[PDB]
């Protein structure tokens, strides 16, 4: 019943504001609870930003306080945080949850923020052709920022599926890898699709992958 | 604030057995009669999911085999029998004071039995060399333990600072890793060589195991 939903948007400039929003479906932020941003940088580690209640009363983590704001509205059911004067070291995936005294009970999916000077690039996507069991996948190269989410024939290939964490070259740009291994059998059969979606930059890619 | 210290950083443990992970706060988490620790679990692109909340009660969809034990500054997570889905990350949280602090996380892997890498190597895209450059990808498919040794050849020639990997999180499933290690080069230098060459080392194998193609 209850979810929370993040948006934001995705890359900010040094020095620049941040703002996100939670949705909230299927409960009242007015009823009862603490709405909170939480954070994850890109190390793992866990931060507790700050929260806005039920009755609009905040509560800030003593480390960000002179540039945090978390408000809300209660007409749309959303709540939001503001961080200004954003540095490097405000690049993570931001989290939005519930407290109820008890409780952390639900989640949003986060959103993944990266602060940085550069623009958005779409990736390019080039087929790895499979050449028992075979192997075949997609690079998706040459993107800016992250993420990047990849399916193979439209959700309906899932087994055996591999999507590798991307890595930034050398240009400053994103690369990674998606694989599936596969009956060898099917190559002359069944046909191959990468999905690819960069939400950044509107990037919606289908490559069919053909044995060469 | 409040420091949560966890313990162990990570911890490798067999399907049935018992995995018990720590976290000590820097002072008491316990106060009106309760003590405000949370577990969570994590999986790579998903949020933290509750597993036990005020130290000692299970989240409602989380299975018993999770429980949770402690009081002030010592608390304890139990995972037993340990299942293969229980590969993740843990961390603990307190809410006793603003503000709320984690613990710095503790990997849990899934032992299993040696497994040797499927390898793969793919040419690069007729398509990509339109652009001026050259991607080679070598797989290692399905693989368990994590540590495996790849190396790259270039008509014979041992290649060095011009490749990339990253490894996959452990297999929810089967318990292996998975690897992809990228060689990138201009169209220029893909063009003047002929042989391309990915060498696995792991210890599921007696010895390397080299896929190659020729350029052509």
């Amino acid at each position: 019943e209850v979810q929370l939903q993040e948006s934001g948007p995705g890359l900010v400039k040094p020095s620049q504001s941040l703002s996100l929003t939670c949705t909230v479906t299927g409960f009242s932020i007015t009823s009862d609870y603490a709405w909170n941003w939480i954070r994850q940088f890109p190390g793992s580690k866990l931060e507790w930003m700050g929260f806005i209640s039920y009755s609009g009363d905040t509560s800030f983590n003593p480390s960000l306080k002179s540039r945090i704001s978390v408000t809300r509205d209660t007409s749309k059911n959303q709540f939001f945080l503001q961080l200004n004067s954003v540095t490097t070291e405000d690049t993570a995936t931001y989290y939005c949850a519930s407290y109820d005294g008890y409780s952390f009970d639900y989640w949003g999916q986060g959103t993944t923020l990266t602060v940085s000077s550069a623009s958005t690039k779409g990736p390019s996507v080039f087929p790895l052709a499979p050449s028992g069991t075979a192997a075949l996948g997609c690079l998706v190269k040459d993107y800016f920022p992250e993420p990047v989410t990849v399916s193979w024939n439209s959700g309906a290939l899932t087994s055996g599926v591999h999507t590798f964490p991307a890595v930034l070259q050398s240009s400053g740009l994103y690369s990674l890898s998606s694989v599936v291994t596969v009956p060898s059998s099917s190559l002359g059969t069944q046909t191959y699709i990468c999905n690819v979606n960069h939400k950044p930059s509107n990037t919606k890619v289908d490559k069919k992958v053909e044995p060469k | 604030d409040i420091v949560l210290t966890q313990s162990p950083a990570s911890l490798a443990i067999s399907l049935g057995q018992r995995a018990t992970i720590s976290c000590r706060a820097s002072k008491s988490v316990s106060t009106s009669g309760s003590s405000y620790m949370f577990w969570y679990q994590q999986k790579p692109g998903q949020p933290p999911k509750l597993l036990i909340y005020l130290a000692s009660n299970l989240e409602s969809g989380v299975p018993a085999r999770f429980s949770g034990s402690g009081s002030g500054t010592d608390f304890t997570l139990n995972i037993h029998p340990v299942e293969e889905e229980d590969a993740a990350a843990y961390y603990c949280q307190h809410s006793r004071e603003i503000p709320y602090t984690f613990g710095g996380g503790t990997k849990l892997e899934i032992k299993r039995t040696v497994a040797a890498p499927s390898v793969f190597i793919f040419p690069p895209s007729d398509e990509q060399l339109k652009s001026g450059t050259a991607s080679v990808v070598c797989l290692l498919n399905n693989f368990y333990p994590r540590e495996a040794k790849v190396q790259w050849k270039v008509d014979n020639a041992l290649q060095s600072g011009n490749s990339q990997e990253s490894v996959t999180e452990q297999d929810s499933k089967d318990s292996t890793y998975s690897l992809s290690s990228t060689l990138t080069l201009s169209k220029a230098d893909y063009e003047k060589h002929k042989v391309y060459a990915c060498e696995v080392t792991h210890q599921g194998l007696s010895s390397p195991v080299t896929k190659s193609f020729n350029r052509g």
